[PDB]
């Protein structure tokens, strides 16, 4: 049907010079290539965050410790708010 | 991953996951304080319940 098949071969041929060859386009004003993949690649690195959540940060967690190693003057302390305690108890 | 077609990063944040595969580790780093304070609690545990059997029988 030649119907069907001139209407294909507009609808295949009219853009394939915006995706086949890439004589970028001829009846949109603006460029083409500075929209999708020039502005629009960092597209999704301007839509979420840039340089920590795209990044990722690969991070070091925080090496939370013990006591400092002082039993002494807080173990004595301890004890005898024991003996306190134990007063109230 | 072949779920994006126009792939470039996969593979990198892949590489960045497998760079930070050893993650970080924990500390079992007391074995000098830990053994002190049930040092300190293990004296007077023992002192207490020495003491406790003494006096019931007394």
């Amino acid at each position: 049907q030649d119907l069907y098949l001139r209407e294909l071969k507009d609808t295949k041929l009219a853009p394939s010079t915006l995706q086949d060859a890439e004589g970028n386009v001829k009846p949109w004003n603006p460029p083409q290539k500075p929209n999708l993949p020039e502005l629009e690649l960092q597209g999704p690195e301007a839509l979420k965050a840039y340089t920590e959540q795209n990044v990722e940060t690969a991070h070091v967690a925080k090496e939370s410790e013990e006591g400092e190693s002082e039993p002494i003057e807080e173990d004595w302390l301890v004890l005898d708010d024991a003996e306190e305690t134990k007063e109230s108890h | 991953r072949s779920v994006l077609k126009n792939t470039s990063v996969i593979d990198k944040i892949e590489s960045y996951v497998k760079q930070y595969k050893p993650v970080k580790i924990d500390a079992s780093k007391q074995l000098q304080v830990i053994e002190s304070f049930e040092k300190h609690a293990m004296t007077n545990a023992k002192e207490t319940e020495s003491l406790v059997s003494k006096e019931l029988k007394d």
